[PDB]
RNA sequence: UAGCUGGAGCCCAUUACGAGUUCUAUCAGGUAAAGCCAAUGAUUAGAGGCAUUGGGGACGCAACGUCCUCGACCUAUUCUCAAACUUUAAAUAGGUAGGAUGGCGCGGCUGCUUCGGUGAGCCGUGCCAUGGAAUCGGGUGCUCCAAGUGGGCCAUUUUUG
RNA sequence: UCAACGAGAACAGAAAUCUCGUGUGGAACAAAAGGGUAAAAGCUCGUUUGAUUCUGAUUUCCAGUACGAAUACGAACCGUG
RNA sequence: GGAUGCGAUCAUACCAGCACUAAGGCAUCGGAUCCCGUCAGAACUCCGAAGUUAAGCGUGCUUGGGCGAGAGUAGUACAAGGAUGGGUGACCUCUUGGGAAGUCCUCGUGUUGCAUUCCC
RNA sequence: AUCAGAGUGGCGCAGCGGAAGCGUGGUGGGCCCAUAACCCACAGGUCCCAGGAUCGAAACCUGGCUCUGAUACCA
């Protein structure tokens, strides 16, 4: 049924950059991610100390940020222009959402303001409808009913029928 | 030479020779060990009875 | 000490019942106890403060003291050829009110009423219970009678 | 989707926990009276907020369930004059003040403990007059976060100025300075009289001709300008102090109609090819 | 090698299985329990014969292996290797200990071997076959009886195959279409479940 | 050293107070049995499905395809088990109660408790209370002084090596 | 809110980081084992020193002694909220 | 016949899939100056009423899983007492008493306290 | 019979959780008419096996397998 509360909308866009180091390599990944987001990023310390990748326990190796609002829509479509506005169709999660990756500089924003390299990055975006609050509020949490959920099929259509 | 020995043999017989005594039931039971706040007040109430 | 700890042999005694773990219902905290009532002790595994020693579980004593958060219970314990009246304090979570004299009070107030009631009439009756005795004679209506007989042995 | 063994070993939580409305760690610690008081109830000053109303109640614990000593709502403020803004900080003070006055009149001591008539931003505690100490209740905040400026602490001030004794500290009142460790009575008083809404009414109607229209439509509908907060709330306060007082669901099918329909489904399926 | 079995005949101890406590156990002599054909269906082999224990005792793993082979070799030769299904109904889950100057100081034994705890009226071996080959069933178990210590009987099952239905009841429920096959087992259908899960000839009330 | 024993008594007593016992009522238990087609663990065999690729052969001029093969894995079953497993759960044995050491009215005390005669308790007075299941019967009831003993052994039942 | 599992994202795979869903605890709680705990007793963050003073009582041990350990009040001074 | 706030019992109340709801209430929902809060006004906090019953909620359905109860299992397993009882024994029996558990079958799926409120 | 010890490069041996080497031996060049000796490089490891804890193991506890020393008396 075509009730207006059912309009699909992005709740957040998350940008992930995993490096596997510390010091300056990951610090400059922070700046590209900050300057892309407009907000102070957060670091992600490692776990399990897998020596084949040379990472210890509790040492920061990645950097991600979760943007939402108009910055998200502006930033999302720039990522999709890079991908030429198409996706692998296996990119869509079973539940409700999808992601892709790029090589940094092909976005808008000068390269060597800090003389910082081409950090590829993970754009992962999660869709929703109205009322997803009911599974995220503190008082009276509950499952979002099946009809208000977004399936992979609805995300497929949302991508193609509009937004482009 | 095996010097450790334990048993409860004959012990219930010894116990029941002079009965399994129960203590005598008493009017005005003992208040030792009750709440001291409660006991001061009970003492003060009795001090000022008419 | 001396070969066994406080909670020795309490694997099954102190465990909570099946599907009855977690939250303690509010009824336990709302019950009010008075010096002289009867209380049955049964430990709760969750509450590790105020616990009675495992001998007092499943025993019925009288209330003799009341503080905040705790009741003084009064259990007899046989030690040799005597009975020692042990005095312990247990937290409220470990006791429940007993119904060991439920009947007595209902029978006591029933006794007083009939005693005064028949005194309004000719004033002699006996309010004593009586053990079940022998049935009087009675006639049974002739009806269907089913014979039963020993069954031959079946090898399987 | 869950296995048979999963359901057999499953334990359900207390109903008010599954539905997600009661915090039982706090409930036990709020209701649980000391055993050497024997029936002295612990009264809870329950304050709750819906999106559209404000519920306030004085309740105490019983085995059958709680028992209301007095209840009040903010949707009944229009009786006393306030028509709009029934879920904001100032309304909570009015709803709190209303609850204090009803119970103090209902317990026949409102003459003795008037509270204070002019609402002040200062933290207030009523004096132990003589021979009859003031009524005592515990603030029961529920699941909300206790934050500085939270409306539940607006409701707390009203009850204190109504004449109730409630255990409290002033660190969560609006205006408190987390970095200076002191109360600001002026900021507290402005919030009490809704002046924090008034500032945002002025700020929109100047630099936002349309945001001021939509965002305060009911205020505008009723002729309540931002310079009519202190005057309008004081009247509602003084008014409260001066007079505190078929089938639509399907029925379950009987045994016959379930067995009736089941015979059809059986006949239908068996005959289905 | 082994002690004479008479040391361990009578059931005298609480069960002593291998566990995180009992370790360093040897491996049991018997390691195959269903021999012959365990691929045939329920409706093929309806007649069943059992060898049943008749006194409470232990049965060693070696004795139980020896009985399996004695029954297997016989039943193969007369009626062919595809005429029968032999199933051993007892498993050796009990450990035995042995206490090997030093006397009864610290006498708890180390594990010796494995055995099965059997009771009166308990099935030791079961065989299902066609009614025609029942004679080689009767003798094969009797020839196996002399591998067991105690007293044993040869009782012909009142049931069908290795299934929990009387031959009378299985045939009735088969012809009425109420029993779905499984393999060695049969599965009677009832009045429960979601209706759609049933095939349209299999829904019943 | 405590227990068991003697002697000395003394204090009450058929009012009552009890009891190696039952009946009535009410608590508590995890052993026997049972279970595994309930969690943990052990263990036999098939049957049906199926992969996001555990592996390959053949067909793949290709793949976001398969037929087999040992098989994972999934579903419904199936044999057999547990001192240091268990949802369930005895028989016997365990605890408490069955009035005169009960109840009520009145008016007092409190420095405890309450928003508060609100309670909690106690004090004084005045009334009631057919003796509140069966059976049996004087009491270590109270106290003192002290001896010997502190190698045990046997039988039915449960039970460890 | 854990263990784990499912579905997804450049390098990235069995396994680095991120995201959504399921999740009665299948994780964690210094150490043996057992019991106990899910808006916690686990994890993260804040503020702290009740790991304080005084002497009595009781429980386990038990001779109803001592020690060890624990529990419930009383009289204080504080922490936290 | 409904609802909210606080609850009692803590599955006949849970779980899975579905379907539907008059009024009022809840909720979703709009915003970010202010208090407050985060990587992120998503959460939390605050101010708000432009829309929507789509979700939450509530109620119902299923030869549903579970849970609860009944009948059976079965006077069976076991077990208190007795026997100059049987048997080589393991074990069993009789006498005087107590007496379970799964499968399998049938039924059921909440009850309700206080305060304020809606029907029509 | 129990118990101490020891299993690491082809061989003899060191290795104190971040974690693999010493001598000799192997392989390819050089020097020589040609071999050694000498010179320059290069490559080596189921750390006895199966666990378990551990930031993290060849090392630390547990089990399994193989070599060695020991103490086993009064009669
Ligand atoms: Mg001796
Ligand atoms: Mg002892
Ligand atoms: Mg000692
Ligand atoms: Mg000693
Ligand atoms: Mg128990
Ligand atoms: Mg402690
Ligand atoms: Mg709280
Ligand atoms: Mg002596
Ligand atoms: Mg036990
Ligand atoms: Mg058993
Ligand atoms: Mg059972
Ligand atoms: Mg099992
Ligand atoms: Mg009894
Ligand atoms: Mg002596
Ligand atoms: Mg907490
Ligand atoms: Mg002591
Ligand atoms: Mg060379
Ligand atoms: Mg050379």
């Amino acid at each position: 049924q075509l009730n207006p509360m059912r309009e699909i909308k992005v709740q957040k866009l998350v940008l992930n950059i995993s490096v596997g180091e510390s010091g300056d390599r990951l610090t400059r990944a922070a700046k590209v991610l900050e300057q892309l987001s407009g907000q102070s990023p957060v670091f992600s310390k490692a776990r399990y100390t897998v020596r084949s990748f040379g990472i210890r326990r509790n040492e920061k190796i990645a950097c991600y940020v979760t943007i939402r609002g108009e910055k998200a829509m502006q930033l999302l479509e720039s990522g999709l222009k890079v991908k030429e506005y198409e996706l692998l169709r296996r990119n869509f999660s079973d539940t409700g959402c999808f992601g892709f990756g790029i090589q940094e500089h092909i976005d808008l924003g000068m390269k060597y303001d800090p003389s910082t390299g081409i950090y590829g990055m993970d754009f992962f975006v999660v869709l929703e409808r109205a009322g997803y609050r009911v599974s995220r509020r503190r008082r009276c949490k509950a499952r979002v009913g099946i009809h208000q959920r977004v399936t992979k099929e609805d995300a497929m259509k949302w991508f193609q029928v509009k937004y482009e | 030479a095996k010097s450790k020995n334990h048993t409860a043999h004959n012990q219930s017989y010894k116990a029941h020779r002079n009965g399994i005594k129960k203590p005598k039931r008493q009017r005005q039971a003992s208040t030792k060990g009750m709440d001291p706040k409660f006991l001061r007040n009970l003492r003060y109430s009795r001090k000022h009875n008419v | 000490p001396a070969g066994h700890g406080l909670r020795s042999r309490t694997r099954d005694l102190f465990a909570r019942p099946f599907r009855k773990k977690g939250y303690i219902p509010l009824t336990t905290y709302l019950r009010t106890y008075k010096v002289g009532e009867h209380v049955d002790v049964k430990v709760n595994g969750a509450v590790h403060k105020g616990m009675p020693h495992k001998f007092y579980h499943g025993r019925t004593g009288r209330v003799w003291n009341v503080t905040k958060r705790a009741i003084g219970v009064e259990i007899n314990k046989q030690v040799g050829n005597r009975i020692i009246k042990k005095r312990i304090h247990v937290r409220v979570e470990h006791v429940q009110p007993s119904r060991c004299n439920e009947e007595f009070l209902q029978r006591k107030l029933n006794n007083d009423k009939l005693k005064a009631e028949a005194k309004v009439r000719g004033e002699v009756i006996s309010t004593k219970r009586q053990p079940a005795g022998p049935k009087p004679g009675f006639m049974v209506e002739g009806t269907t009678i089913e014979t039963v007989t020993p069954i031959p042995y079946d090898v399987v | 989707q869950k296995t048979r063994a999963y359901s057999k070993r499953f334990q359900v939580k207390f109903k008010r926990r599954r539905q997600g409305k009661t915090d039982y760690r706090a409930r036990l610690r709020l209701t649980n009276q000391d055993k050497n008081k024997y029936n002295t109830p612990k009264y809870r000053f329950v304050v709750r907020f819906t999106n559209k109303d404000v519920t306030a109640q004085i309740v105490y614990a019983t085995i059958a369930g709680d028992i209301v000593m007095a209840a009040a709502y903010s949707h009944e403020l229009p009786r006393y004059g306030l028509e709009v803004g029934l879920t904001n900080y100032a309304a909570a003070y009015c709803t709190g003040l209303l609850l204090a006055r009803r119970v103090l009149k209902c317990r026949d001591l409102d003459q003795e403990y008037e509270g204070n008539v002019e609402a002040t931003g200062e933290d207030f505690s009523v004096e132990p007059a003589d021979e009859r100490r003031p009524f005592r209740a515990l603030l029961d905040v529920g699941l909300i976060r206790t934050t500085t400026g939270n409306r539940v602490f607006g409701a707390l001030k009203g009850a204190l100025d109504g004449g109730l004794d409630i255990p409290h500290s002033d660190k969560r009142f609006a205006g408190f300075k987390k970095d200076e460790k002191q109360l600001d009575a002026e900021i507290h008083r402005k919030y009490i009289y809704g002046g924090h809404v008034a500032d945002y009414m002025k700020s929109l109607a100047d630099e936002e001709p349309e945001k001021y229209q939509s965002h305060f439509s009911e205020y505008i509908k009723k002729g309540i300008e931002a310079d009519n907060m202190e005057a309008l709330y004081k009247k509602v306060h003084a008014a409260i102090r001066a007079d505190p007082t078929k089938r639509y669901n399907p029925k379950k099918l009987t045994y016959e109609q379930r067995k009736a329909s089941l015979v059809e489904r059986l006949n239908a399926l068996n005959s289905s090819a | 090698g082994r002690r004479p079995a008479r040391c361990y005949r009578q059931i005298k101890n609480k069960p002593y299985p291998k566990s995180r406590y009992c370790r360093g156990v040897p491996d049991p002599k018997i390691r195959i329990y269903d021999v012959g054909m365990k691929k045939k269906g329920v409706d093929e082999f309806p007649s069943c014969v059992h060898l049943v224990s008749w006194e409470k005792e232990n049965v060693s793993s070696e004795a139980l292996e020896a009985a399996r082979i004695a029954c297997n070799k016989y039943m193969t030769k007369n009626a062919g290797k595809d005429a029968f299904h032999l199933r051993v109904r007892v498993h050796p889950y009990h450990v035995l200990r042995i206490n090997k100057q030093t006397g009864m100081r610290g006498a708890f034994g180390k594990p010796l071997g494995t055995c099965a705890r059997v009771d009166i009226g308990q099935v030791l071996l079961s065989v299902r076959c066609k009614e025609s080959n029942a004679v080689h069933a009767d003798e094969a178990l009797r020839r196996a009886k002399f591998k067991f210590p105690g007293r044993q009987k040869i009782i012909r099952s009142r049931k069908w195959g290795f299934t929990k239905f009387n031959r009378a009841d299985y045939i009735k429920y088969k012809s009425e279409g109420r029993i779905v096959p499984d393999g060695v087992n049969a599965k009677l259908l009832g009045v429960h479940g979601p209706i759609a899960k049933r095939a349209p000839g299999q829904a019943i009330l």
